[PDB]
């Protein structure tokens, strides 16, 4: 019954102000604090404070002073995350938790909410073949692959072959360079079947409404 | 602040098998008023943390037997006598005895396997990338365990610590084994100054690194 909706991912640019939503529901929202905590990619959960219920009082970590607000729609249970200023570190996934003041704990949470602060332009991927450069070779099987490069924001779609090809391929998480996303993905096949039966691979960038294939020949 | 220290960073287990996982509070958790407020989290990949142990022993609702919590004053123990599949992910301690509620750093529960060496290609710039003034050098370290694993850049034979960006898939859901991805991006002037590249490959399955490289 318990239930945290968040907000969809965000997008803004440094110096914009974000709202993120918290719908709660199943429970008496008057009756539980509730917390937020912010987690940057890969690391550690932290708590940046919490709004008491009947009260309405909010605590707020050091590092979460100035720029940031607590408030709720009690008419609608839902309660808000308002980050003013934006700042590049703000960029990180949010998360909303009802608190249970009994057990001193946060028990149910919201689904997270990805924030990204970026003053990038949409822009497409660009997509290049990655086929061996005429060097070691023969063995069972041969890794081909592609460069995704230059595209935000994300997420970029990759698929080989429209999908067919699953089980060999390796696709991996974009890193950021120069305000800009790159990601690459690898594909192993037989080398009996390539180039014999092609292989390429299909990169799709929604941001931007992108599709684009690239098939990998000996390169 | 309290700093709460989880170890290990990364436990590998057998499924079916007992894990064990530890938490450390620079202060006592103990409260004036009696209580020891040390809670537990687990969390997904992907998924909302969700609350396992409240005040060190107290399983939260729905909880499986198997997770029992353990401990006192700065030292704490998470033990899950069984581990399924629906327990792998990362494991957070929380303490609230004192203001400002602190997390620790984490503990991810992983699958062991038997070892794996890494399988490394290398990729020159192709055309087209080159064609449009950029180059970027890549190299595939795929289907490796354990997942700790070092690569080594060599232009011309010697090493090259800047340019390069990596990026490591989660453990494989079929083979429980980890990839990397290793690209040094150069100006198109810089490649067309050097003739070798070399990716180098550093992991536990072998006494000499594993090289890949082009000469262009
Ligand atoms: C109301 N309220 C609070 O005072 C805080 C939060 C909350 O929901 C949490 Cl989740 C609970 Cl409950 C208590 Cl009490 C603390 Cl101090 C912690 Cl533990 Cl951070």
């Amino acid at each position: 019954q318990i239930q945290l909706v968040q907000s969809g991912p965000e997008l803004k640019k440094p110096g914009e102000t974000v709202k993120i939503s918290c719908k709660a529901s199943g429970y008496m929202f008057t009756n539980y604090g509730m917390n937020w905590v912010k987690q940057a990619p890969g690391k550690a959960l932290k708590l940046m404070g919490w709004i008491n219920p009947y009260t309405g009082e909010s605590t707020f970590a050091d590092d979460f002073k100035g720029r940031f607000a607590f408030f709720l729609e009690t008419s609608a249970t839902t309660a808000y995350l308002q980050i003013n200023n934006l700042k590049n570190e703000d960029m990180a996934t949010y998360f909303c938790a009802r608190g249970t003041t009994i057990v001193r704990a946060m028990d149910y949470w919201g689904q997270g909410t990805s924030l990204t602060v970026s003053s990038a332009k949409t822009t497409p991927p660009s997509v290049y073949p990655l086929a061996p450069g005429s060097a070691a070779q023969t063995n069972s099987m041969v890794t081909l692959g592609c460069l995704v490069k230059g595209y935000f924001p994300e997420p970029v779609t990759v698929t080989w072959n429209s999908g067919s090809l699953s089980s060999g391929v390796h696709t991996f998480p974009a890193v950021l360079q120069s305000d800009l996303y790159t990601l690459s993905s690898s594909v192993t096949v037989p080398s009996s079947p390539r180039p014999s039966e092609t292989v390429t691979c299909n990169v799709a960038h929604p941001a931007s409404s992108t599709k684009v294939d690239k098939k990998i020949v000996p390169r | 602040e309290l700093v709460m220290t989880q170890t290990p960073l990364s436990l590998p287990v057998s499924l079916g098998d007992q894990a064990s996982i530890s938490c450390r509070s620079s202060q006592s958790l103990v409260h004036s008023n009696g209580n020891t407020y040390l809670h537990w989290y687990l969390q997904k990949p992907g998924q909302s943390p969700k609350f396992l142990i409240y005040k060190v022993s107290n399983r939260f609702s729905g909880v499986p037997d198997r997770f029992g919590g353990s401990g006192s004053g700065t030292d704490f123990i998470l033990k899950i006598s069984r581990v399924e599949a629906e327990d792998l992910g990362v494991y957070f301690c929380f303490q609230s005895t004192h203001f400002f509620p602190t997390f620790g750093g984490g503990t991810k529960l992983e699958i062991k396997s038997a070892d794996a060496a890494p399988t490394v290609s290398i990729f020159p710039p192709s055309s087209e990338q080159l064609t449009s003034g950029g180059a970027s050098v890549v190299c595939f370290l795929n289907n490796f365990y354990p997942k700790d694993i070092n690569v080594k850049w060599k232009i011309d034979g010697s090493e090259r610590q800047n340019g390069v960006l990596n990026s490591w898939t989660d453990q494989d859901s079929k083979d429980s084994t980890y990839s990397m991805s290793s690209t040094l991006t150069l100006t198109k002037d810089e490649y067309e100054r050097h003739n070798s590249y070399t990716c180098e490959a550093t992991h536990k399955t072998s006494t000499s690194p594993i090289v890949k490289s082009f000469n262009r």
